[PDB]
């Protein structure tokens, strides 16, 4: 999603918080959008 | 034998050296007075140890 | 230590869980092993092999 790596470990090893800040709020706008579109299409279905 | 050595090469023709099976203390360099510029790219100064 | 939750630093790769036998074999250049979903799954101890 833009980030250095898809791993939060690796992040978490490599960089202190305040640049490590950045990555981690990528990946979690990544997440975030993956997840909720997984919810909406199973509430569509559910509805079905 | 690269940090503490006598010649160093031209800027156009600088010197890599190839560094492996062996263990590095960054520690020591990054707490070390000796250099006046220590900055890292991609990680943290103090997480390479 | 083997069959308890426990965090990991295998070679420099980081993380937690439970480390136990493994019935899979490891062809002689493979290092680690990962799920159809890529999760890490499987890790060669540095010191035993
Ligand atoms: C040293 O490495 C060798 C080769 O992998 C291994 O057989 C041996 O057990 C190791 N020794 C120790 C003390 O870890």
């Amino acid at each position: 999603f833009g980030a250095i790596s898809s791993v939060l470990n690796d992040i978490l090893s490599r960089l202190d918080p305040p640049e490590a800040e950045v990555q981690i709020d990528r990946l979690i706008t990544g997440r975030l959008q993956s997840l909720q579109t997984y919810v909406t299409q199973q509430l569509i279905r559910a509805a079905e | 034998e690269v940090f503490n050595a006598t010649r160093f090469a031209s800027v156009y023709a600088w010197n890599r050296k190839r560094i492996s099976n062996c263990v590095a203390d960054y520690s020591v360099l990054y707490n070390s007075a000796s250099f006046s510029t220590f900055k890292c790219y991609g990680v943290s100064p103090t997480k390479l140890n | 230590v083997k069959n308890k939750c426990v965090n990991f630093n295998f070679n420099g790769l980081t993380g937690t869980g439970v480390l136990t036998e493994s019935n899979k074999k490891f062809l002689p250049f493979q290092q680690f092993g990962r799920d159809i979903a890529d999760t890490t799954d499987a890790v060669r101890d540095p010191q035993t092999l």
